[PDB]
């Protein structure tokens, strides 16, 4: 009944729209991009404090230039980000470069999507990954930040915010955000919409904050730079 | 008048102690003081005071006019000041005269006439036509229970508590806010975890005119008499003062509605219907509130249940811990238990105890005890009784399946 | 082994336990029970026999006046005409449910006050004409106006705009300013049946039109649609639209009409058999070989889909409005709307509540807006605060009564 | 080759299977870990010693490894299984790292495996969840816990299994510091914990012990009793 | 039909082929009676417009109403049933009545699944007075020879439950 490829009246596909439903459980995560770079940060949604909230990773790398944030099915998300390292790594030992983020992305991307029931493979993916990464890294042509949604669909983004606060989180970033905007300005915009859409109070063990510049590598906040920022804030 | 008719009861203002005493004994005694009092008061005035020049001569013109047998009919449009049409039991529209005894006032279309026999005039207003098989539906002698008798429902009690008392108790409270007080409660449990008894409750410290329906018996046999059965019960607690209206097992008129193909599973439909338009739809409510018992909540149709209409869905759940020893304190009061059958150890053992469990291994217990000719309970006449109260019971997991 | 009880066996434990004063403890609650019933008895129900009004206002006619209004005025009894012989005095009547009969005119009565349908004053004895009676005005069919106001704004509707102006593209605009339907000649599209899941306004919509009817809102109270002996429902639809069809712009609201509508069968009992009659006087009423005129109709439904097919057609109905869960700012609108009258601290941010309150609808936004100041009053202040809400939230819906996963269950980070 | 999709979306974006497969973690016996200073607690409530049972073969404390154990609260099946799968592992990390396995690398290999086989084709979610601790080679304490939906967390400590929440409460209001100051105060909060849930205690929870050096050991009964008898 | 409404065969979409069949059931046969028996084919005195909901029925109705000039008869399925017993069966009785009367004239029952219903009983037969009106209709159908001109034509929006019986032979025969 109701195979996993199936067509609705509408021509869209069941699967793909529950999948991209399941998002909005995840929790926040905005994302800017400024000609200085860009920046990342996400709501930790701690469960209990018993759980140790370093074991808790919102923001990877998958270069020393490419940086995901992820929202969604965090089970899901695992094989998403060791197909894009390995795909950045064969790029540099075969082309002896760093791909570009478009072109990781699209490689992820092309991930996503590639499902089926018969005829498909001994043990190929039954469903769509419930999980919407936002990348951003610096490359040739300077930052670059693209959203990917579950229906494989990846496009470059000026600013974005995706989970459960995505609508009021992406209004909130309409008001303030603008072309000319400083690394540090989006930094701080980014810390106050997340602290409006996150219930609990913000404070410097809940958020994981991280920025790609065109000089530095993927840089992760540690506690002491994260405390400085929400001191202003 | 809209008049706040009570239970008409706590004439028994309740006996301090429990325990046989001549405290006991004097308290009683005087409350049959005050009794015999009232009793030997009200016939000593009756007999004197020589009013006997009463009957007000004129009531007796009055009663002379209106003949013997007077009927019970339905006014009509009314054509004139001294004029109005009537329609009798069989339904026949005469046409009769309005005499002047009747208030011109109180008589609107549909209001039940009353009438002279031989010549059809309109003689007398009559404004209790409460159907006679929803006047019993009011409780008049308040069930004897307090919410200390009631015992480990603390936090299921003060949500009843704010929602039946308070609002009506200190409604300051209420306004100074502004939000409306919760109206309707449904308390659904597993069998025999409390619900009547909660009810029962606050039945007994109501303020209130409590009715009390059955969950089936409004379902009727004649199409329509259904969906006005329920009409009527909500019109008398509106026209009554303050009410709140137990509508016990209502898993019986809730059933999840579908496409049916009977006709019974039709009209229970309209009845539901009916119970939803009014409990919230275009109209209002008074101080009515309802409290809707069940055992499962899952199959009552969402809408039933909604927090429009029933809100504050409390969660009688099996008891807990020491929610256990207390009702076994409350249970085992009034026995005189022997000084090694402490209950701090029946409790305990099985997960599955419910209140209902706890009373009959406390009575099947006593009559244990009543079988090697003794009234003092024995540790052995209770663990006797685990074995012959709960049983029958089913089962769970194999074990190996899980630890 | 469990031996018997003996009688004295049973005498000797009913006399060896503490009992000082309970003899006489049982005797005198024996005495206040028996107490109680002669208090009563000698108290009984009286004064309930009303009905009489203070024969002091109209004392002086409360008299032998009333005599003289009984003897002569005989009462008559109502009747129909189903003819009058032309030039000849002889009249048919069919009085209601007795027979029917032919009638002479009594002297009093000219012919000419006397036509065909007109309800004549036939009196008993020998059925002669007198005084003829105006047309009847049901007590059930006239009690269905509002005539009144509900206290509802379209203001308080908040949460969904883009339903409120299609209601009003047909329930006030086509009566109140016909100029826009001539200049394109559009026919104003007649009627409108709101669907929703349980609980998001359907009603409070209706309600607010109300307000602004600047005519009649017949209410139809489909209980009273249903009636036991057969055919009283069919009557019961055609006075209403027979009313209906006597005043200007005339709306007729069908709450919950799932109780009178339904899909036709003949399995079960032939079906309603009565009930389906009922349907479907009304669907040829609303369409037919009969224009209807100048009343729309305006019906609610918690489940569409079990609506008889040539009710849901349109035609009968024709803008159907789906009432889906409000939106983020629908939500944030609705917390505003029954949030003003709320002795609440200015610094709430409600446009978080709204993103914590997913997939409900209207009446949970209130059964959270309230219980929300519930805690407060627990807590005994005076001027509840955003952590009370939050609690509310999740004490309300999300979690509401039954919050399964809980136990190491954080898999959606 | 069987290939249908056992497990798949539904409305309101959700995974059924993977929620009936917690559940069944649930209903299992309850199951308590404690990381201390330098000492790592696991205990277990025993539904039943049945009285002719060999309690060897019915060991619900395993080790993978010289420097790693878990202990599980589900289907037995499913665990002996997924124990299997994560010691060949912890052979063959050895055979090439050269060094012994992290708590953190084999709780990401344990949990990439139930993440196989929810997104797997023709197969059952697993029906375990499971608290993995060890001692990593630059010696500070680990815990973790897997859950059958995949995703994997670092815990100060936590509870599976029936009356988990409730032990978790316990273990949140009173864990601290202080507590866990001494090795035998670790100890004694595990026992409270499990006997908030298990009712004989004592001899109804089965109790181990992992030290920075010294390889896993199971408290012997009269040990078990002892420290019941202390908290008392 | 006093107001005799203003519907025509321009108005109407998709009516070809079936306007036709029911032209030769209305209009020419009442209008041109002498060509019929010019070769000795009577067109059976009855047409049951079966169609799913909305399909036009009621329109082609007024259709040949209008442009009929014939007095068109109109009924309702649920009207016919009443409260006292039989009179459903005096309406039916004159429906059919002064149809004789005012000769030239068609009638058109719509609704008909309702009055007649599949020969479902009630063994108190209390509620059984509907099947009293269909058979008495049934009767006055019955009775009707091609002499006689007053077609009868009726609509049911499901065919499904009506009486197995209206459909005989003479009765409503012809189907569109
Ligand atoms: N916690 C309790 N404390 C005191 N008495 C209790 C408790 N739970 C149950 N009982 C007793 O159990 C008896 C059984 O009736 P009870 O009112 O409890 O049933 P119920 O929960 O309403 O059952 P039902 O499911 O049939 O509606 C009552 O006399 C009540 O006093
Ligand atoms: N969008 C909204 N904005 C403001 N108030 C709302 C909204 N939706 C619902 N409400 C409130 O919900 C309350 C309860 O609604 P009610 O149950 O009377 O009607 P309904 O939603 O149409 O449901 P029903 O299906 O029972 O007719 C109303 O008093 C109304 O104020
Ligand atoms: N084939 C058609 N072409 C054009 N208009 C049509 C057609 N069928 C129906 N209509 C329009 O539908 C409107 C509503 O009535 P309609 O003719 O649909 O009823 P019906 O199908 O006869 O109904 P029912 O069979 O339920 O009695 C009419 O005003 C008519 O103009
Ligand atoms: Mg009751
Ligand atoms: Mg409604
Ligand atoms: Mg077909």
């Amino acid at each position: 009944d109701r195979g996993v490829n199936t067509f609705s009246p509408e021509g869209r596909l069941f699967q793909v729209e529950y999948a991209i439903e399941a998002i909005k459980l995840g929790s926040t995560a905005i994302g800017i991009q400024t000609s200085e770079g860009v920046c990342l940060a996400v709501e930790k949604r701690i469960t209990s404090p018993l759980m140790e909230p370093s074991s808790i990773e919102k923001i990877v790398e998958i270069d020393a230039h490419i940086g995901c944030a992820m929202s969604g099915l965090i089970a899901d998300a695992k094989t998403l980000i060791d197909k894009a390292r390995v795909e950045t790594q064969n790029h540099w030992f075969t082309y002896n470069e760093t791909m570009t983020v478009e072109s990781v992305t699209q490689a992820v991307s092309n991930l996503a999507l590639q499902f089926g029931e018969e005829d498909a493979d001994p043990g190929a993916m039954s469903r769509p990954f419930g999980v919407a990464l936002l990348f951003g890294g610096v490359d040739e042509k300077g930052p670059q930040l693209f959203h990917m949604d579950p229906s494989g669909t990846f496009v470059q983004c000026d600013a974005r915010a995706i989970g459960s606060a995505s609508e009021g989180a992406q209004s909130s970033l309409q008001e303030v955000y603008h072309k000319s905007m400083t690394l540090k300005e989006a930094i701080k915009s980014s810390l106050i919409i997340l602290k409006q859409v996150m219930e609990e109070k913000l404070n410097a063990t809940n958020i994981e904050l991280a920025t790609v510049q065109p000089g530095q590598n993927f840089h992760m906040f540690t506690k002491e730079e994260l405390e400085e920022v929400i001191k202003d804030i | 008048k809209k008049t706040k008719g009570p239970d008409a009861a706590s004439k028994l203002p309740l006996v301090t102690p429990h325990t046989q005493c001549r405290l006991k004994l004097l308290k009683l005694e005087r409350i049959k003081d005050y009794l015999l009092m009232e009793e030997e008061f009200i016939r000593n005035q009756e007999q004197m005071k020589p009013l006997e020049e009463k009957q007000e001569e004129e009531r007796s013109k009055v009663d002379d006019l209106r003949g013997t047998p007077m009927s019970v009919g339905t006014l009509e449009e009314i054509i004139d000041d001294n004029h109005a049409i009537v329609s009798t039991s069989v339904g026949s529209e005469h046409y009769v005269s309005i005499l002047s005894f009747v208030d011109k006032d109180l008589l609107e279309p549909g209001c039940s006439v009353l009438l002279n026999h031989k010549v059809h005039a309109v003689i007398g207003v009559l404004m209790d036509d409460t159907d006679p098989l929803v006047t019993v539906m009011k409780v008049e002698k308040a069930p004897q229970e307090t919410y200390a008798d009631i015992g480990g429902l603390d936090n299921q009690i003060q949500e009843i508590k704010e929602s039946v008392e308070l609002p009506l108790t200190h409604p300051e409270y209420y306004e100074e806010m502004g939000i409306k007080p919760p109206k309707g409660v449904i308390l659904y449990g597993p069998p025999g975890t409390g619900k009547t008894l909660l009810a029962k409750a606050v039945a007994n410290q109501t303020s209130a005119t409590f009715l009390r329906v059955v969950g089936s018996e409004l379902i009727q046999k004649y199409l329509g008499d259904g969906p006005k059965l329920v009409r009527e019960l909500f019109r008398v607690a509106e026209e009554h003062a303050p009410s709140i209206v137990f509508i016990d097992e209502i898993d019986a008129i809730g059933t999840k509605r579908y496409d049916s193909n009977s006709g019974g599973e039709r009209e229970i439909q309209r009845t539901m219907l009916e119970l939803l338009n009014q409990l919230d739809g275009f109209d209002s409510r008074g101080d009515v509130k309802v409290i809707m018992a069940t055992n499962r909540i899952e199959t009552l149709d969402p809408a039933l249940i909604r927090p429009g209409r029933i809100d504050r869905k409390i969660e009688f759940p099996l008891p807990d811990e020491k929610t256990k020893k207390r009702i076994f304190q409350i249970h085992t009061s009034r026995m005189t238990l022997a000084d090694d059958v402490t209950l701090d150890d029946l409790i305990m053992a099985k997960d599955d105890l419910s209140g209902a469990d706890i009373k009959a291994i406390c009575t099947e217990a006593g009559l244990m005890a009543l079988r090697e000719r003794r009234m003092k309970v024995t540790n052995e006449d209770f663990k006797k009784s685990k074995e012959n109260v709960l049983y029958k019971k089913q089962e769970g997991t194999p074990e190996g399946l899980y630890l | 082994p469990i031996r018997a009880l003996d009688e004295g066996d049973i005498a000797l434990l009913k006399t060896y336990g503490q009992s000082t004063y309970s003899r006489q403890i049982k005797q005198v609650e024996d005495d206040i029970q028996q107490l109680l019933k002669k208090i009563n008895e000698l108290t009984g129900i009286k004064e309930s026999d009303t009905g009489l009004a203070p024969p002091a206002l109209w004392d002086l006619a409360a008299d032998k006046q009333t005599l003289q209004s009984e003897q002569p005025l005989q009462v008559a009894r109502c009747t129909k005409i189903i003819n009058a012989d032309s030039e000849d005095p002889k009249y048919i009547i069919n009085v209601k449910q007795f027979a029917k009969f032919v009638v002479d005119l009594s002297d009093q009565v000219a012919p000419t006050d006397i036509e065909e349908g007109m309800r004549v004053g036939v009196d008993r004895n020998k059925y002669q004409i007198h005084i003829p009676l105006p047309p009847k005005i049901d007590p059930t069919v006239t009690m269905m106006q509002v005539e009144e106001k509900p206290d509802v704004t379209y203001s308080d509707v908040g949460g969904c705009k883009e339903q409120i102006e299609k209601l009003r593209e047909v329930v006030e605009t086509p009566l109140l300013h016909p100029e826009r339907f001539v200049n394109l000649g559009i026919e104003p599209p007649k009627g409108v049946l709101l669907f929703g899941p349980p609980g998001t306004g359907k009603t409070l919509c209706a309600r607010a039109v109300a307000n602004r009817t600047d005519a009649c809102f017949i209410r139809v109270i489909g209980s009273e649609l249903v009636q036991k002996y057969v055919g009283e429902g069919a009557r019961m639809v055609r006075e209403l639209f027979e009313m209906a069809r006597t005043k200007k712009a005339c709306l007729i609201f069908f709450d919950e009409i799932d109780a009178i509508g339904g899909a036709r069968f003949d399995d079960g009992a032939g079906g309603d058999n009565e009930v389906q009659r009922t349907m479907l006087e009304l669907i040829n009423q609303l369409d037919g070989f009969d224009p209807r005129g100048n009343i729309k109709v305006l019906m609610a439904t918690n489940r569409p889909d079990t609506l008889d097919p040539a009710l849901m057609r349109p035609g009968r109905l024709d803008r159907k409005i789906e009432f889906s869960l409000p939106d983020l700012e629908g939500r944030t609108h609705i917390f505003k709307i029954h949030a003003r009258s709320m002795s609440v601290e200015r610094d709430i941010r409600f446009e978080l509540l709204a993103r914590l309150c997913p997939n409900s609808t209207g009446a949970e936004i209130r059964s959270v807006c309230t219980e929300a100041g519930m805690f407060a009053i627990r807590a005994r202040r005076k001027i509840a605060t955003e952590k009370d809400f939050l609690e509310a939230v999740n004490k309300v819906i999300k979690s509401y009564a039954k919050f399964s996963a809980t136990p190491r269950y954080m898999t959606y980070n | 080759s069987y290939d249908r999709a056992i497990t798949v979306f539904s409305p309101d974006g959700h995974l059924f299977q993977v929620e009936y497969a917690q559940e069944a973690v649930k209903k299992g016996s309850t199951a308590v870990g404690v990381r201390g200073r330098d000492i790592v607690v696991l205990g277990v409530e025993k539904k039943s010693v049945a009285k002719l049972q060999d309690e060897r073969t019915v060991r619900k404390i395993c080790a993978l490894d010289d420097n790693v154990c878990m202990a599980f609260a589900g289907l037995t099946a499913d665990a002996r299984i997924v124990i299997n799968r994560a010691r060949v592992e912890c052979q063959s990390h050895r055979l090439t790292v050269e060094d012994p396995v992290t708590v953190e690398y084999i709780t990401r290999y344990i949990a990439s495996l139930k993440q196989r086989y929810t997104q797997s084709n023709g197969r059952r979610p697993f029906g375990i969840s499971a608290l993995i601790v060890g001692f990593d080679f630059d010696g500070t304490p680990r815990l973790y816990q897997t859950d059958p939906s995949g995703t994997y967390h670092a815990w100060k400590a936590n509870a599976i299994g029936r009356g988990a929440k409730s032990v978790r409460e316990f273990l949140e209001k009173n864990y601290t510091d202080e507590a866990i100051e001494t090795d035998d105060l670790t100890i004694k909060l595990v026992i409270k914990a499990l006997l908030e849930v298990v009712q004989s205690g004592g001899k109804n929870i089965e109790l181990a012990v992992m030290r920075r050096d010294q390889s896993l050991k199971i408290l012997n009964p009269e040990e078990i009793e002892k420290y019941v008898a202390e908290i008392e | 039909v006093d107001e005799r409404p203003t519907e025509q065969y321009s108005d109407i979409g998709g009516l070809d082929k079936q306007i036709q069949e029911l032209v030769e059931a209305i209009v020419l046969p009442m209008n041109h009676k002498e060509k019929f028996e010019n070769l000795g084919i009577q067109p059976p005195k009855g047409v049951l417009m079966y169609g799913p909901p909305g399909t036009g029925k009621t329109l082609l109705a007024r259709a040949c109403a209008a442009q009929t000039k014939a007095t068109f008869l109109k009924l309702a399925g649920p009207q016919l049933v009443q409260m006292f017993i039989g009179d459903g069966a005096k309406l039916v009785r004159d429906a059919f009545a002064l149809a004789k009367e005012k000769a030239p004239s068609i009638i058109f029952i719509d609704e008909l699944d309702a009055i007649g219903t599949k020969r479902f009983d009630s063994e108190k037969a209390g509620d059984r007075e509907v099947q009293r009106t269909m058979l008495e209709l049934l009767n006055q159908l019955d009775g009707f020879q091609p002499n006689t001109q007053v077609k009868v034509i009726a609509a049911t929006n499901r065919v499904d439950i009506l009486d197995p019986a209206l459909l005989r032979s003479g009765r409503l025969d012809r189907k569109i």
